[PDB]
């Protein structure tokens, strides 16, 4: 569960993030795709190369569907519960993908925000994510 | 991978009491029941939403057989498991877009399955050197991925 | 979440688990031991060795926390609660581990009941091992 | 772990400008915050009871000196990671009782710090190259367990 620090620590980080949604996002796909291609073969219908409309489009999905999840961090169940079963129903992703997702992120939010990544906020935004891919996972099975 | 003798002599032992017929599509079917989204892949197997449904149909047990036929040819070339199942990952990964951390689940949904079919004869040292046989396949065709 | 006839198939199967609880749950643990040798970490203080009374003394321990958990199914979260709590900061086993054991009982219920493993129960108690493991990693940070 | 020799000099070449006293307290100080229950093999380190008290402890930044100077020795012949840590896998492994799960995790944690302190230097490819690295050195420590 994450604890009253934790929210705040996450708000303030990703606060931070600020316009740079579809940018931070898209290198975060982008991490994912070249470290760990496996993820690659549930976007067989994408152009996965540097900066494409594709990717880029869809990391400004993903970066405000974190942004939402990070202002209703109270009560994320029901806000991400659509897109629970989105990933769930139709695009059936493996749940291990999931961590070398937020892992990505990480990196990008610590590539991008020197100051902001402190430790205590770098467990807070772990723990976030982790509870969101738990989310978005909730209806497999 | 790195099997001893006594493992190498303890699964060519077992594998021979195997049903061809049976155990393929036993695995694959209770992968598909177990992991429901792993059905993704096999939408053109037609009905599989339900147990009954999946185990009962025959595209599951003739698929099955063709996966466990593959499997034999593991269980023969341990020392280059790489070779053996290379274009078969290519095939995976380039034509079938299927992620190859499904191969590391049908691993061990056919371990449980094994551990079925033989009983008490599947003692822990038995499935001990079938963990690392299911791994190295799941490995050596996650190999030509990219 | 586990629906109706989860907790009937897991209460169904776990039916016959009852009696030999002590060496079910003994030989899903050597089953770990030699399956994955790297949860032997966990117990250095242990005597290892095939038939120990450590492991079958251990064994029932796990094997009827397991049976309290399926009686209580519907208040798995507080009816782990104390199991939870050691896990969580004394053992800090990391959470791998538990779907490796898990395997490991399925595997041992599959080995033991063949009539009542069916492919169904066994998707059943998968989920079950699943959410108890979810339950025991609860409060680790 | 196959680096293409153009990963190769990436690694190197970010390598050569790391402050390996500096990071080595950060990744180890960072691996106790994120992930508390690994400070289960450090009760002899005091104080851990805040992000605050982990990173300043003199111990734990100490250690980290080990750690990355000992990870170092890996960078240096990255054609031969098992025979290189492998009297430290077997300390870990007999004498330390660690899981090697937690290998991965500071192999990951020392990803994130490699790019908070290079910042867009740490490219996706360059990342990409660094996630072999770390998991080659996870593996090379895992590899004397039995
Ligand atoms: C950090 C958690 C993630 C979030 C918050 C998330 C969010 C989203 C969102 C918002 C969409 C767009 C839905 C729409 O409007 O149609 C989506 C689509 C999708 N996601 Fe995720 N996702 C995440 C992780 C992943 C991962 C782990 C994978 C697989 C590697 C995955 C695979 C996909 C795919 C295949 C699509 C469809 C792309 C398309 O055809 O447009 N997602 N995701
Ligand atoms: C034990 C590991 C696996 C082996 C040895 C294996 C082997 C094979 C083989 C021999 C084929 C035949 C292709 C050909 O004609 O050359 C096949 C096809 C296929 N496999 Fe696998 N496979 C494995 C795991 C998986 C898994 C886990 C999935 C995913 C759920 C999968 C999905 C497929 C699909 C979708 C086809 C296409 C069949 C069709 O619809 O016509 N395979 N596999
Ligand atoms: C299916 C999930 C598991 C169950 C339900 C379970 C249950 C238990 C229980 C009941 C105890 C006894 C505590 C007491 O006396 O009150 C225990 C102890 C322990 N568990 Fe687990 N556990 C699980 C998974 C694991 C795993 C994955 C590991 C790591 C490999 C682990 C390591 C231990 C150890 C070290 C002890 C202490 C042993 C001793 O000193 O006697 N457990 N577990
Ligand atoms: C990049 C991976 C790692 C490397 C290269 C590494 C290397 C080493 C080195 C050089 C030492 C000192 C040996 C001695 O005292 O003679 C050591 C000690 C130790 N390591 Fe690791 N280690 C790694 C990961 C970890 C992790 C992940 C843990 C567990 C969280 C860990 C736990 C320990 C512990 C407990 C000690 C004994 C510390 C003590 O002196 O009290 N290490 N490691
Ligand atoms: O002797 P090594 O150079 O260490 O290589 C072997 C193996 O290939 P061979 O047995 O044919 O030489 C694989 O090396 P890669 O081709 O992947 O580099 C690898 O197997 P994976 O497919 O599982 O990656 C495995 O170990 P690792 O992958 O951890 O390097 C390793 O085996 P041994 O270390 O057991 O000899």
């Amino acid at each position: 569960v994450l604890s009253p620090a934790d929210k705040t620590n996450v708000k303030a980080a990703w606060g931070k993030v600020g316009a740079h949604a579809g940018e931070y996002g898209a290198e975060a796909l982008e991490r994912m795709f070249l470290s760990f291609p496996t993820t690659k073969t549930y976007f067989p219908h994408f152009d996965l190369s540097h900066g494409s409309a594709q990717v880029k489009g869809h990391g400004k999905k993903v970066a405000d569907a974190l942004t939402n999840a990070v202002a209703h961090v109270d009560d994320m169940p029901n806000a991400l519960s659509a897109l629970s079963d989105l990933h769930a129903h139709k695009l059936r992703v493996d749940p291990v993908n999931f961590k070398l997702l937020s892992h990505c992120l990480l990196v990008t939010l610590a590539a991008h925000l020197p100051a902001e990544f402190t430790p205590a906020v770098h467990a807070s935004l772990d723990k976030f994510l982790a509870s969101v891919s738990t989310v978005l996972t909730s209806k497999y099975r | 991978v790195h099997l001893t003798p006594e493992e190498k002599s303890a699964v060519t032992a077992l594998w021979g009491k195997v049903n061809v017929d049976e155990v393929g599509g036993e695995a694959l079917g209770r992968l598909l029941v177990v992991y429901p989204w792993t059905q993704r892949f096999f939408e053109s197997f037609g009905d599989l939403s339900t147990p009954d449904a999946v185990m009962g149909n025959p595209k599951v047990k003739a698929h099955g057989k063709k996966v466990l036929g593959a499997f034999s040819d593991g269980l023969a070339h341990l020392d280059n498991l790489k070779g053996t199942f290379a274009t078969l990952s290519e095939l995976h990964c380039d034509k079938l877009h299927v992620d190859p951390e499904n191969f590391r689940l049908l691993g061990n949904v056919l371990v449980c399955v094994l551990a079925h079919h033989f009983g008490k004869e599947f003692t822990p040292p038995v499935q001990a050197a079938y963990q690392k046989v299911v791994a190295g396949v799941a490995n050596a065709l996650a190999h030509k991925y990219h």
